[PDB]
């Protein structure tokens, strides 16, 4: 059990680290990527309107 | 530890299966969305 | 921030503010941000310059045998003949890129490398 | 050209090659300035 | 004390011995990869905003295509794209799955899921499949007669003995680089298991992050060296 | 017998960490030389130079910690003992 | 007799890893120095330099990890035991 | 038995501090080379160069001091007695 | 008798592999430094620099392989055993 | 027993100071190479460069002298023994 | 007596090959660094550069191969056996 | 017992001098590389370049000579004898 | 007696010859780097860089060959017995 | 007793010579790198650069030759016999 508890606490620490410092950037980079996809997807549509 | 055994095949087949699923339903689709 | 002064031997072409400037000097590709150490570098024969500034789209310049001087405040590009992307005749660039004359071919290649070609 | 020592930076790849490439350019610029000066004087 | 090997679920069939734990870990990572692939298929769209898995797949495919086109265009090697990508995820998911809190005390430390790359069989399977595949590609492009000739010749003819050996080195290293990186880790996290929990928790966090970093780096290096081998064997 | 094996394991772990320390220190110094030179040439590049730096460090430090592992294997879990 | 061979194998594997770690650390530091310098000189190099860089690392790590493999043979499967 | 173990532990610790000193000295010299060069080209860059410096030195010295701690292990708390 | 010879062979093979790894890792890192710098200066150089590079790498790793071969002649086979 | 422990301590201290000497000499040489290159570049900068140069030399010599103190501990106050 | 001499010869040959491989790998990497840098800076000098390169490598490899010659003599002839 | 202690002291002093010689030679070469480069770049600055040079040398050589001093202590005093 | 002396002589000769190999290989590589770079920058200097080069190599080889001689004096002849 | 001291002295002298040779070769290569680079840059600088060069070599080789004398002391007229 002691080994399990120790490795679980380590996993929790690394999970917190990634969620507080690695998740935010990946999240927002993806956010911007998708937002730009959106913008361009649209463009096409509107230029077809023009 | 460094001597291979039957697992060499057992892994390989599985990898090939993955190499199939990706090569058919992932790779071309993503290329096409591209 | 940086203020990019693209000045030709005949006239000054551009003097607006910029955040980043990229160009192919004879020692390789170089990118300059604010407060870059003073530097003097000869641009390659077909060198193109790309300027990134607040808000406006990236500005691509075809430069003929220019020189780049990073200074404490200004990155000055001294050019013999400089052309913005908006002033490029793409077909003329394509035709000139195959010219026998080395200098004319280099200038055509610079115009293309600006044209996005 | 005569070097004038008036009294009291990086270079790529070296200052000697830049000097060699620039002296012809400087002479071209000075000839251009002379021609422009001559045109203004002619007018 | 630490043990090397000692695979669990080991069985025998068709006259061959199989490491049950390694096969199970490989199957788990394979089914996770297949689940990702099928979720993309179920939720892939070009006319709408992409899904998270769609963004991941697009990014990985774009990267692999960028490496391929910069060395050997897909007009010559279009098949190495579906390969280089899978080799990545198959390895990546294989390594990052070892970051889950699946380690416990037997009193010897044990793990429910141990990284497949820590087994020589997994790395050898991947590396020898890559070896055979790009050698077949080289044979196809240069011919069965010309491919060995250009392999021995290499870039410098008189360095022929240093060429052939390197060609035999490519697979081994390609495997041993992956195995040694992960097998070693399997020992470190076991050694950390000798600490008491209140001292054990911090070293596992530090190493686990390295394991994430190094597993990502090793997947990338393995796939990129595969692409480079294809670029070399396909002229 | 265990005394000889323990002495050999201690010497082996000492060699392991000597090599790991040499590699880690010299690699970190070499990477820091590039980092310092780039930040001197390009003061605004610091933020962008940490990613190439911490990746490089992340490699060499890994090679260090792997050694730190196999020392602990030699010293605390001496194989063949 | 086995104790002497075990101590010798431990010392040999320690030498293997000392050399492997020295090589890995120093070569990775040098490659990262090149990467950091190139990215400082031309920022967009970020994109194109990770291909040659991770090749160099791939070459630097190989000699390391192969040694590590031959360490496991020395330590856990001593050839001459 | 204890004498051989202690001699082996002392040799191991000497190897560890020796490698650690090699790594620390060479890495610190390499980093200070960049520091001195950058401050020579840019006299005012000192302020911005001591942060990347002490970072890299912070890594290199770390590799040193870790070894130091473990060497104390080897010599004072020598495992395997 | 054969125990001493086997231990000496293991130590010798460890020395061989440690030296080979140092040489290979450091030489490959040095060559990759030039490769990365050249690609950073000229992205098109990506194409032409792998021929000089992979010649170097191969010559650098020759010494690693020959050494490796003789290590296989030391631990598996053993002169004088 | 002591004679074995004393010989081990002497070998350990020899490694201690050998590594200290290698690190100190090479790091100081690199720092001085930077200082001399900076002063040739800008001969009026001799006064400015002594501060970074002396900081680097202080770090390198701190490593060297801590190692020389640990050799003294090994030889004159051999741990254990 | 022959066992001790054979173990010493094996260790000596291992040292010889380790040093030879260190020198060969590092020197070949250094020479190939110049080759790659020159070919990147002046593409047309490739053939012009392989002459001074293979000369220098030829020197470096010579140092290696002499050492290999001796290693065989150490392990197969073993003077003083 | 002194035989063992004397042999260990001889090995330790040999290590001390080997490390001191490596450090001295490499550091002196590195410093002289800067001296030659500066005197080539600035022929008239020799006087201003030799002072930093002999300082740098005065450091590395010190590390050498200090080691040499302790070698004598190992070789002639043999503190643990 | 002759067995121990011969084993020690073999180990010492291996150290001599391996160190000479490291020095020769690395020095030759470093000198060849300058040779190749100068020839890259100056086609004509090909003729004139062979004089500074072979002098440097002459030094680098000299230290090597001297070691070789002493290595023979260690192994073929035995100063002790 | 004499055999053990003789073997230790041979090993120590071999370490001395290996270190001296590494230092000499690498330092001479580093100094000749600057010499060749300067003479390539400026061909007329030859006569000017032989004074900074032979000084550096004079230092470098000095460290080498000292190691010879002490080696002889270790090898011929071994202290502590
Ligand atoms: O990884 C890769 C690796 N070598 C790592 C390694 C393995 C064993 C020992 C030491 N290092 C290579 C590699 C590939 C080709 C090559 N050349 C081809 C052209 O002609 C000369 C030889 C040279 C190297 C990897 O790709």
């Amino acid at each position: 059990m002691s080994i399990f508890i120790g490795q679980l606490i380590g996993f929790a620490v690394i999970a917190f680290i990634i969620v507080k410092w690695v998740v935010p950037p990946v999240r927002t980079l993806m956010r911007n990527q998708q937002e730009a996809v959106r913008a361009a997807l649209a463009e096409s549509a509107e230029a077809a309107k023009k | 530890f460094l001597i291979p055994n039957g697992t060499f095949f057992a892994v390989l087949i599985i990898f090939l299966i993955v190499l199939g699923v990706i090569s058919k339903w992932v790779v071309p689709p993503i290329s096409k969305v591209l | 921030d940086l203020n990019v002064e693209i000045v030709a031997v005949e006239r000054e072409l551009w003097s607006g503010p910029a955040t980043f400037v990229f160009t192919r000097t004879t020692a390789g590709e170089i990118g300059i941000l604010p407060r870059h150490i003073p530097l003097v570098a000869q641009l390659v024969d077909d060198a193109m310059v790309r300027v990134e500034r607040e808000g406006e789209d990236d500005l691509r310049i075809a430069v003929d045998g220019g020189f780049l001087s990073v200074t404490e405040e200004t990155v000055r590009i001294l050019v013999e003949n400089a052309q913005f992307e908006s002033e490029i005749d793409a077909d003329a660039a394509k035709e000139d890129a195959a010219s026998d004359d080395e200098r004319t071919a280099a200038w055509g290649r610079a115009r293309l490398r600006a044209l996005g070609q | 050209m005569e070097v004038e020592y008036v009294g009291e930076y990086s270079f790529e790849p070296d200052p000697e090659t830049l000097f060699d490439a620039l002296l012809p350019r400087y002479i071209a610029t000075r000839v251009y300035a002379a021609l422009l000066e001559a045109a203004a004087s002619e007018s | 004390a630490i043990h090397v090997g000692h695979h669990t679920l080991v069985f025998e069939l068709f006259g061959m011995t199989f490491n049950g734990d390694t096969i199970l870990a490989t199957a788990v990572t394979a089914v996770i990869v297949i689940a990702l692939a099928f979720y993309l298929r179920a939720k892939v769209t070009s006319t709408g905003v992409p899904s998270g898995v769609q963004l991941f797949w697009e990014a990985l495919t774009i990267q692999m295509r960028q490496q391929i086109e910069g060395s050997i265009g897909m007009k010559i090697a279009p098949f190495v794209l579906p390969l280089s990508v899978t080799i990545f995820v198959f390895i990546l998911i294989s390594n990052w799955l070892a970051v889950l809190p699946l380690q416990y005390g037997g009193g010897a430390a044990a793990e429910l899921y141990k990284a497949p790359a820590s087994d020589i069989n997994f790395v050898l399977a991947l590396a020898l499949f890559v070896f055979v595949c790009y050698h077949a590609a080289g044979i196809w492009r240069r011919g069965i007669v010309g491919h060995p000739i250009k392999v021995v010749k290499g870039h410098v003819a008189f360095l022929a003995p240093i060429n052939i050996v390197e060609e035999l080195a490519k697979p081994i290293s390609l495997a041993l680089r992956l195995f040694g990186n992960i097998f070693a880790g399997g020992i470190l996290v076991a050694l950390i298991a000798m600490f008491p929990w209140y001292i054990q928790w911090f070293p596992n966090a530090v190493w686990k992050t390295f394991d994430l970093f190094v597993g990502l780096i090793q997947a990338f290096i393995f796939s990129l060296l595969t692409i480079l081998y294809f670029s070399q064997s396909m002229e | 017998p265990n005394a000889i094996i323990t002495a050999g394991a201690l010497i082996g772990g000492g060699l392991i960490m000597g090599g790991g320390a040499i590699g880690a220190g010299i690699g970190d110094g070499i990477a820091g030389n590039a980092l310092i030179s780039g930040i001197a040439r390009q003061p605004e590049a610091q933020g962008r130079l940490f990613t190439p730096f911490f990746i490089t460090v992340g490699l060499v430090e890994a090679a260090y910690f792997i050694n730190l592992a196999f020392m602990a294997l030699f010293v605390f879990a001496t194989p063949g003992l």
